């Protein structure tokens, strides 16, 4: 651990503190993830390492080294400058240009496609777990709640996942996760880059569910076979009408809406996969623009 | 969704080679026999039941133990500490809410201190070079069940049972990759319950012809037959339950007509 120079805190979070650091010998700049050590090695740290070690991809953060002492455990990442949320906050007045939104989404979908085709669910995609550099890249980060699904992953009864990007199937109390929950999250992020505002900013689970309904309509058995049966569905749910996606995402072309409606599809089984979305017309003209970031 | 299933199979198939223990390690271990390990794995099945853990946890735990022993000389009195730490790591990796360490201490009749179990955990991680995302006979059965027409729980429950039994006896089941043991498990379970065979689709998916599965399938059929005599009886007990359709009380066929 002595070959590393701490530079500054660049990240927070419950998982641990993230520092920008410099390799005193090679010069390489890195992000260090500190974990204090009493229940042994944290489960989230065990999953994050073992899974990232499989996933070498340009749109997944590179875990460079894991350095384990007795009393401390550091995860050494390739450095990235800021996260998507901080960039979004900064683009509030001017907006993120559509050429870049497309670029980001395209890459996000490539990261997720590579994850899912290596049996890895991210489970917690949100703008803060997505890292951008000055050169146009965006990468999937934080894999503490990530899971391998060689065997189908059962859903926790107390979903520690973020509220706003949560898929309807979870909120309605389905038994298992599936790749669909990662697509849903991205959908919501995609809409957010477009609208400058969070698409479903709920207070509670029921407020999050109702917000999803007011926009996309309240699902029935036709649109979602078996929805009524689901453990947390209620008969007394309001029947809201599906809204015009041109009023939900005004500045998006037809393909953009086409794609967004498909990522925000109700039935997890019919919802688009990351693999398929890459082939969607929307990306026919995809470029790789540079963002304008701040210190 | 279907789109990834194929990519995942081919990936697991690639990975199972990588995360696989050395075939003839027991002979290089000068203080543990196959028996000692059988006694350990069976105990972990008891542990699994006691804490209502996924079977997948057990399957992982076994892979960790096996790879650990594949490169570390271990004395017999410390084997359980190896077994324990592995079950803790498998639990942390797989389970939703894993059991408290204090409790993996508790199930060893306090043979080891809390500090001993935690130090072992860190050492297992070291030797396994953090690579815990191992393919299991279970992960492979899950993929195969999608190819059923239609889904038959007795078949699944039998395959699970059959493949679980394979964990106990290092002889002969280290010889085979999880994907093979799973394939042998599946056909044997399906043959017993429905009378059908290793389906044409799965042959195409796996590349395994039924004839290619014969060797493994021969040994598994034997394990199934001698199941009630075996010195380790936790799995048979576990699979007597109504939940697993009481599959361990189904009589094996005497010949496999192969
Ligand atoms: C948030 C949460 N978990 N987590 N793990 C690794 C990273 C990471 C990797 C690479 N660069 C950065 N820096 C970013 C904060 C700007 N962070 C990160 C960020």
């Amino acid at each position: 651990m002595e070959n590393f120079q701490k530079v500054e805190k660049i990240g927070e979070g419950t998982y641990g503190v993230v520092y920008k650091a410099r390799n005193k010998l090679t010069g390489e700049v890195v992000a260090l993830k500190k974990i204090r050590l009493t229940e042994g090695v944290p489960s989230t740290a065990i999953r994050e390492i073992s899974l990232l070690k499989e996933l070498n991809h340009p749109n997944i953060v590179k875990l460079l080294d894991v350095i384990h002492t007795e009393n401390k455990l550091y995860l050494v990442f390739e450095f990235l400058h800021q996260d998507l949320k901080k960039f979004m906050d900064a683009s509030a007045l001017t907006g993120i240009p559509l050429p870049l939104i497309k670029s980001y989404l395209f890459q996000l979908l490539q990261g997720l496609a590579f994850c899912h085709s290596h049996r890895v669910l991210h489970r917690d995609l949100k703008p803060q777990n997505l890292l951008i550099n000055t050169e146009g890249a965006i990468k999937l980060a934080d894999f503490g709640l990530a899971r391998a699904f060689g065997v189908p992953v059962r859903t926790y009864t107390h979903e520690v996942v973020t509220l706003w990007y949560r898929a309807p199937e979870i909120l309605l109390g389905c038994k298992y996760y599936s790749t669909a929950v990662d697509i849903w999250s991205l959908g919501c992020i995609f809409a957010e880059m477009v609208t400058r505002r969070a698409l479903f900013p709920g207070d509670s689970e029921i407020d999050q569910l109702f917000r999803i309904f007011r926009t996309l309509g309240t699902p029935d058995e036709v649109v979602w076979p078996g929805v009524t049966s689901m453990p947390d569905y209620k008969p007394s749910f309001p029947k809201w009408a599906r809204q015009d996606f041109s009023k939900v995402v005004p500045p998006l072309d037809e393909d953009g809406r086409s794609l967004l409606s498909q990522m925000l599809h109700y039935d997890p089984n019919k919802r688009i996969s990351a693999k398929a979305a890459l082939a969607h017309p929307f990306f026919q003209d995809v470029t790789k623009p540079v963002p304008h970031l701040r210190l | 969704v279907p789109d990834y299933h194929e990519d995942i199979h081919t990936y697991l198939r690639e990975m199972e080679v990588k995360c696989k223990p050395k075939v003839g390690y027991m002979k290089k271990q000068p203080d543990i026999t196959n028996s000692m390990r059988a006694i350990l794995v069976d105990w972990l099945v008891e542990v699994g039941e006691e804490y209502k853990l996924q079977n997948e946890t057990l399957h992982l735990a076994v892979n960790y133990i096996d790879r650990f022993l594949s490169s570390m000389s271990v004395l017999r009195g410390k084997l359980q500490l190896v077994g324990t730490a592995a079950m803790l790591l498998a639990s942390k990796f797989e389970e939703i809410y894993p059991p408290e360490v204090a409790e993996f201490v508790y199930i060893t009749d306090d043979t080891y201190t809390k500090k001993q179990v935690l130090r072992m955990e860190h050492l297992v991680l070291k030797v396994l070079t953090f690579d815990l995302a191992a393919p299991t006979v279970n992960q492979f059965l899950t993929q195969y069940f999608l190819h059923q027409q239609p889904a038959n729980c007795k078949v699944e429950s039998l395959a699970m049972f059959l493949g679980e039994l394979s964990l106990i006896d290092a002889d002969p089941y280290l010889k085979y990759l999880p994907s093979v043991i799973a394939g042998a498990a599946f056909h044997l379970a399906l043959y017993t319950v429905t009378g059908q065979s290793w389906p044409e689709s799965l042959i195409r998916k796996t590349g395994y012809t039924l004839e290619s599965l014969k060797p493994c399938l021969m040994d598994l059929h034997q394990t199934y037959l001698k199941a009630p005599q075996h010195a380790q009886q936790s799995i048979r007990e576990k699979y007597k339950n109504s939940k697993y359709h009481g599959v361990s009380l189904l009589n094996p066929p005497e010949t496999l007509n192969l």
